[PDB]
């Protein structure tokens, strides 16, 4: 659980190796002792792990622009070590979730063995490419590799989510509805490389819903406006003003009705089945929506989040941006979080009212009640030195893309601290009231219509 | 036949032979040929338990693997902490929810069978010794057979899967005492595999690996020319299924409507599937496959229709027959199932032309919420659920095609349109799946009448705002006014009101329904009115409780047998399809065995480790029901407490009675502090009086008086409780010398509490807190040296 | 507990149970007491006695205040007057007596005398228009006589204006139970219609929510739902509010108001107030809860009631004038 963290930060500048301020020497000298120390006793395991960590980097490094139009799988090129190392039996998978024991003894843990000889890509500005790993047990493991981004932000927030997983966990209020968060593994290799899980069997709610070709819309209201068209009006009325950005909206709104809920349908015949699907969707919106409010998580997409296709259980990628940064971008973000008609069209007919509306007060009281843990861990982070999580212009820039630290860490800070006391605009809310105002600027037509229309606000 | 290799894996698994001396030989054969791997923990009792019950269809054969079931499971709770610890990640395959299932299964298959009462009360007692359990789970889920699920997914045509389903049944109903089922069968056999889509299916099929292909060999014969079916041309093909009276005889015969209704589709020259037309004489000799084949039999008619005539004709007459079902008629619920049965088979089936899933949910133009009444009706919940939201889609988009509105405004057309709103339709959908935030969903219809008024203050245990509610609201029926009065007041504690307001009641009437002597007992042992005195499940509590005391063992367990196996009645004939159904049967349940438990010590002499050991059992299966709700819970303690009150109150000569008085103590302490998790300060506030009955004030102090504090605390009472903890500090101060290793527990925690409760009241400054009560806590448990102990570092951790 | 005497145990739990309203209940109570006892102390006959005027038990038929009480009120249905008003001046002149061999030190002694005095005023006032023809005039001079004295006691505790209300509203319904012919009983239904809301908002004042309950069930048992809605709804709506169950509330008032729009037209002066009250509570309590956005509130809610208030032109009175101001 350590090993790959001190070579990440020992290796910040094997990038350009292989192809600043005083305390990235220092920090890099100390992370080498460490190795050294690490590799005193078992130099075996150091030098095998070291040499995947640079195969992961060389691969990372890999151009590999011709392929852009193919989605069938490209074979590996021989130049690449990956293929070379084979039998890895001193090396655990980075992407398997390893469980932590009391004991210093490691056993009967999943090794690698070998990688497959073909690689697939992703669309994005980049391409990653998403490899297969092979276990000891011989099960085949998706993994995708990012290349030009730092991927440390995005471990980070996964431990939070850990937390936050973890605090409901031990309360019986949201243990009996098993409220949870879905979370992949992100193992960062440098600053500018690295490795995470990809997550098997699951969609993006974009690919699924306005997909051109056969997008959800198109399958169930051919007569609707098409998906291009309501981008393309969007950004018509966007140099415009706001009063006639919202009727634009609620036009598109009008020709433009949500499909969502038909995505149990098709998938779960059986009506037990169905029921217990759509219900642990809602759970799961639920959750989601008020742990993401509370750490401000922002730039929430329709390709930002991910569904499962075997438990319909929502999973949210790309959280580079949080504590209420999107805020800050040219286009600010009035939603706490994506509550947007598809999203409510898939909770059932009752919509947010029921099960939405209690498992969001009940997850606003676990947090509530667990304020001093919640603030104790942002207060880590937020003076983590390598923790990029302000925005600067080339990230508020590159977001939204068309053809004094210490005083700002304890603004968010006291921010944070009065959402988890309910306070808001300077009044004392219950966790009903305080659910409701979220629930309503959510779900308020006025507060899409002025939101970037990348964010697909009508979908 | 022990050595034989083939046979090794068979007689493993079969059921264990009763104890008795002529079945002595075969038992240690069996117990070693079973156990020649090695011992069985209590998962893999589980799994093997559930595997034996796919072979033998007869619970008969099943009483002594009860029995064993029911062993393992009360020696061996510690495992099931453990089990559960490994679902929680996927409860929806979870293996004690499952052994639930099957269990109840397994009872349902006894009813109207020789010998049915040992094996329900057998099953009881094995739905005793696990409780109200939280399954985290909501839909209950039946076992499927992976092997015909996967001889499915090898045939692609639909007419192929159409053989294989009709051969499996034909291949199973051949082993039934009826001659004429199996000669009509037989024929079947010869005619299906003699046609050309029968050849095809066997070289399909012959690959893989089934008994089937085996006991199929003789029928099969090869010919040079296949068998041909003849094809006639009627007239008016119509005329045969267009007849309101044919739909709906409904003069209460089930077995001849399916029949005719069968018989009709089958003269009709609609059909174009060859084996269909040959299924005629084995329908006429059953009803269980007419209902089986009548799915296919109007799936098949609707792929070759043309003009959409087969489609209308069906639609208004099936329409018709849900329609006669909203009347009042009287529908048997047969009948109903079967219907049921072939829309949920055709809302599976893709349409020829191209469409989506909700395109195929529309083979015929029908009215869901009619169909969604009858579902709730037939008790299908879930299914009920999905045809409404069906039926509000639909009709969502016809409104905006006509065009070209809120769940309130939606079901103010339905209502003017056929009678029934969906808004209302949806509640007790709802409240029969029992999910509790799902209520919430739809609660804007029927706001301001009394009596959806009075289940949200008892779903939120507003006890208090519902007892005025009844009270005052007189419209209600009285049968159900007092019931909810009782229930009310019994959550509130008020024993004494309770009592003397059962009797008024008694005296203004005479006349006395029986549902007020469910109440009554449940009141009269639950308040030890001993002097009151088929039978119902608290009238046997009640009894058995009397002959606990009278020492008439003969009665007390007769009374236990006759509850156990009414509950499992009862349980057996509801739609067992929703969990929350599964919790007020297994509470009672474990109610009845810890009483039976309990009598073989009453029995026999009384001792210090066999009372240890009950409440350790009781203990280690309290924790397994930490997830449970409170109405779960309360009847249990509520009966552990009248139980251990029951001892005290017998003659004890022998002076050790403090020990039953210390268990008693204990518990109702735990009993304060469940209590005070579930928001509730009635319940805690008497189980401190009934502790302050049979104990008293010392200079050593208890933890009961810690325990009171903490419940005043919680009735938002703070002065109460600091003046309890600081009279209760200054006594341990004088009392104690670092010299009672007991105290020490007891000294470390009350510092502690009392400096939290003072820094949070801001009633002392920093300075006196810290030097008065914390950093003494922290002092007490450290240079005292009582070390070596788990509770004192758990205490340390805290301080 | 069981260790307090039992006289006064079924002292408090019949006091606790009259509070919480349980009429139904203590009626049982009692029946079942009087069940298992047969010795019937004065303490308990005091307070069964006192139970029974109250829930106009009238088939339970020296002497107390509550008895007297009870026994005047079996006169007046009677027509009995020459015992009511001599049963009536036993009550007042013994309610003196123990006045007068008390210490005479503490004002808070007064207190319960005067309330018992100025129950027993009211209903020997109201015996000589029972006596004679009722009339309209004579039924409006006396609420107006009994809302002056209401106000004058604005600053007592409800433990001494309860057993007021208490009286008043069975003196009225006892109006109502009697026989007439004349088709003019409306009167005293809204007579005791308006005291029941005044009940209800005192009750609600003094953070009580089983009376105002109980005071609305009553009022519906006199009372339908039609077109133009009343007053006594609003105040359901309120008295739900302060039981915190702001969906009901709500709820309520959002249905009031769909039936206001459709109903009035600017033509009902006496709904104009109503309408335009209710608006502004349900903008308010919207607003509190967070349930809308302060656009739709002021254009729905807030603005509508200014609106009705100040452009239906039903100027020239003084509660209208308090409106807009509220507005
Ligand atoms: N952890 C993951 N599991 C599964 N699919 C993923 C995962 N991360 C990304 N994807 C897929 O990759 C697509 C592109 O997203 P991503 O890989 O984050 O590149 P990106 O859009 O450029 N993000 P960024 O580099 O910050 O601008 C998404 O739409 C997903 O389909
Ligand atoms: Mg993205
Ligand atoms: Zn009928």
């Amino acid at each position: 659980h350590t090993l790959f963290i001190i070579l990440a930060l020992a290796n910040a500048n094997r990038d350009e190796f292989l192809t600043s301020s005083q305390l990235d020497e220092d920090r890099t000298e100390a992370a080498n002792r460490i190795i050294c120390t690490i590799r005193s006793r078992r130099p075996q395991m150091v030098r095998s792990v070291e040499a995947l960590c640079d195969a992961y980097i060389i691969l990372a490094n890999l151009d590999a622009t011709q392929w852009k139009t193919q989605r069938k799988g490209i074979n590996i090129p021989a130049d690449q070590p990956i293929t070379k190392l084979k039998n890895l039996e001193d090396v655990v998978v980075p992407t398997m979730e390893i469980k932590v024991d009391h004991t210093g003894e490691y056993g009967n843990l999943v090794t690698i063995q070998s990688f497959k000889a073909e690689f697939r890509l992703a669309g994005g500005v980049n391409l990653p490419k998403i490899i297969d790993c092979v276990g000891s047990d011989g099960k085949e493991r998706r993994q995708l590799v990012k290349g030009r981004d730092d991927l440390r932000q995005d471990a980070v927030m996964q431990q939070v989510f850990q937390m936050c997983n973890t605090l409901l966990q031990r309360n019986t209020e949201t243990r009996k509805r098993k409220l949870t968060i879905c979370t992949y593994k992100v193992v960062p290799l440098s600053q500018r490389s690295g490795v995470l899980e990809w997550c098997t069997g699951t969609v993006p709610i974009g690919e699924f819903l306005v997909n051109n070709e056969d997008g959800a819309h198109k399958r169930y209201r051919p007569n609707d406006f098409s998906a291009f068209q309501c981008q393309k009006k969007m950004m018509e009325v966007q140099k415009k003003s706001f009063e006639e950005k919202y009727e634009v909206f609620m036009d598109v709104c009008q020709n433009f009705q949500p499909v969502f809920r038909y995505f149990c349908m098709e998938k779960f015949l059986d009506p037990a089945i169905w029921f217990e699907k759509r219900l642990a969707y809602t759970r799961s919106v639920a959750t989601s929506s008020i742990v993401g409010y509370i750490l401000g998580l922002g730039d929430r997409h329709v390709q930002n989040i991910l569904i499962n296709e075997q438990s319909a259980e929502l999973v949210h990628i790309d959280l580079g941006v949080a504590f209420e940064q999107g805020k800050i971008l040219p286009t600010p973000e009035t939603v706490p979080f994506r509550l947007t008609r598809d999203i409510v069209d898939g909770m059932g007919i009752t919509g947010v009212e029921g099960v939405f509306r209690r498992c969001c007060e009940k997850t606003m009281e676990v947090m509530r009640n667990s304020q001093e843990t919640l603030l104790t861990i942002v207060e880590v982070l937020l003076y983590d030195p390598l923790f990029d999580w302000t925005m600067n212009p080339l990230k508020a820039l590159y977001l939204a893309q068309r053809p004094s630290f210490n005083k700002v860490a304890e603004r968010v800070l006291m921010r944070l601290q009065e959402k988890l006391k309910g306070v808001e605009e300077g009044t004392v809310l219950s966790v009903g009231g305080q659910v409701n105002l979220l629930i309503q600027q959510a779900i308020d037509p006025k507060n899409l219509s002025r939101l970037f229309p990348g964010w697909k606000a009508w979908v | 036949n022990k050595d034989n290799e083939n046979l090794y894996i068979t007689i493993k698994l079969l059921d264990p032979f009763p104890d008795h001396v002529v079945f002595k030989d075969l038992r240690i054969t069996q117990q070693k040929i079973k156990y020649s791997r090695g011992p069985f923990s209590l998962l893999e009792e589980i799994n093997h338990f559930l595997s034996v019950s796919v072979y033998d269809a007869l619970p008969l054969t099943r009483l002594e693997g009860l029995k064993d079931l029911r062993r393992q499971l009360e020696l061996h709770k510690d495992q099931m902490v453990d089990i559960m610890r490994a679902s929680q990640d996927n409860p929806q395959d979870g293996i004690m929810v499952k052994l639930v299932v099957n269990l109840l299964q397994l009872s349902k298959m006894a009813i109207n069978h020789t010998g049915e009462k040992e094996v329900l009360e057998a099953v009881g007692s094995c739905l005793g010794e696990v409780g109200p359990i939280d399954f985290s789970t909501i839909a209950i889920q039946h076992s499927k057979d992976a092997s015909y699920t996967k001889a499915l997914k090898l045939f692609e045509d639909k007419e192929l899967q159409w053989t294989f389903i009709m051969l499996t049944y034909l291949n199973n109903t051949l082993v039934e005492d009826c001659v004429k089922v199996r000669s009509a069968a037989v024929t079947c056999l010869k005619n299906i595999l003699a046609t050309k889509t029968g050849h095809s299916f066997w070289e399909i099929y012959k690959m893989t690996t089934d008994p089937m292909l085996a006991y199929l060999q003789p029928f099969r014969t090869s010919r040079k020319k296949f068998l041909e079916v003849p094809r006639f041309d009627k007239e008016n093909p119509f005329e045969g299924l267009d007849d309101i009276n044919l739909w709906i005889p409904l003069s209460e015969n089930h077995d001849i409507w399916i029949k005719t209704l069968t018989c009709a589709f089958l003269d009709s020259g609609g059909t174009k599937c060859e084996i269909l037309q040959l299924l005629k004489p084995m329908c006429e000799v059953k009803t269980d496959f007419c209902q089986t084949v009548l799915p296919y039999l109007i799936h098949d008619i609707l792929l070759q229709d043309t003009n959409e005539s087969w489609r209308n004709l069906l639609s208004t007459h099936v329409q018709g027959f849900f329609t006669s079902c909203l009347r009042h008629c009287c529908l048997d619920k047969k009948s109903q199932r079967t219907m049921l049965a072939v829309v949920d088979y055709m809302r599976r089936q893709k349409r020829p032309s191209s469409g989506t899933i909700f395109n195929d949910a529309f083979w015929l133009d029908l009215n869901y919420l009619e169909v969604a009444k009858v579902a709730q009706s037939c008790a299908a919940h879930f299914t009920a659920l999905l045809y409404a939201e069906i039926y509000a889609d639909k009709k969502s988009m016809d409104d905006q095609e006509k065009r070209s509105t809120t769940i309130s405004s939606l079901s103010e057309k339905s209502k003017e349109e056929t009678g029934i709103s969906l808004q209302d339709l949806l509640l007790e959908i709802y409240r029969s799946i029992g999910e509790p935030d799902s209520l919430y969903g739809c609660g804007g219809g029927k706001m301001l009448q009394p009596i959806t008024r009075l289940r949200t203050y008892e779903h939120e245990a507003m006890w208090g705002k519902a007892l005025v509610t009844y009270d005052l609201e007189t419209a209600i029926p009285s049968s159900t006014r007092q019931a909810g009065i009782i229930q009310a007041l019994q959550n509130l504690g008020l024993c004494h009101i309770l009592s003397v307001y059962l009797k008024g009641l008694d005296y203004e009437n005479k006349d006395w329904c029986p549902e007020l002597e469910e109440l009554h007992y449940q009141a009269a042992w639950r308040n030890m009115q001993w002097d009151h005195c088929g039978t119902s499940y608290h009238e046997s509590l009640y009894n058995a409780l009397q002959s606990l005391r009278d020492r008439e063992f003969s009665t007390f367990y007769e009374s236990l047998k006759y509850a156990r196996v009414k509950e499992v009645e009862e349980m057996c004939k509801r739609s067992l399809e929703s969990v929350y159904s599964l919790y007020p049967t297994l509470s009672r349940l474990q109610a009845i065995g810890e009483l039976e438990s309990i009598g073989e010590l009453f029995s026999r002499s009384v001792t210090h480790r066999q009372l240890s050991e009950v409440y350790i059992k009781w203990q280690k299966h309290s924790q397994l029901l930490k997830d449970s709700d409170f109405s779960f819970q309360e009847p249990i303690m509520a009966l552990r407490t009248v139980i251990l009150e029951i001892l005290m109150e017998k003659e004890m000569d022998n002076s050790q009675r403090e020990c039953i008085k210390d268990i008693l103590t204990k518990h109702l302490v735990e009993l304060s502090i469940l209590a005070r998790t579930f928001k509730n300060t009635q319940l805690p506030e008497r189980a401190i009086f009934q502790i302050k009955q049979y104990n008293s004030v010392s200079c050593g102090v208890s933890e009961w008086q810690l325990e009171e504090a903490q419940v005043f605390w919680a009735k938002k009472e703070q002065s109460l409780a600091l003046s309890i903890l600081k009279q209760m500090i200054k006594k341990l101060d004088a009392s104690c010398a670092a010299n009672n290793p007991s105290l020490k527990l007891t000294y470390t925690e009350c510092l502690r509490v009392c400096g939290n409760w003072l820094a949070e009241t801001c009633l002392e400054n920093p300075a006196v807190i810290m030097q008065t009560y914390l950093e003494k806590a922290v002092e007490v448990a450290g240079n005292y040296d009582g070390e070596s102990s788990d509770e004192l570092r758990n205490g340390k951790m805290k301080a």
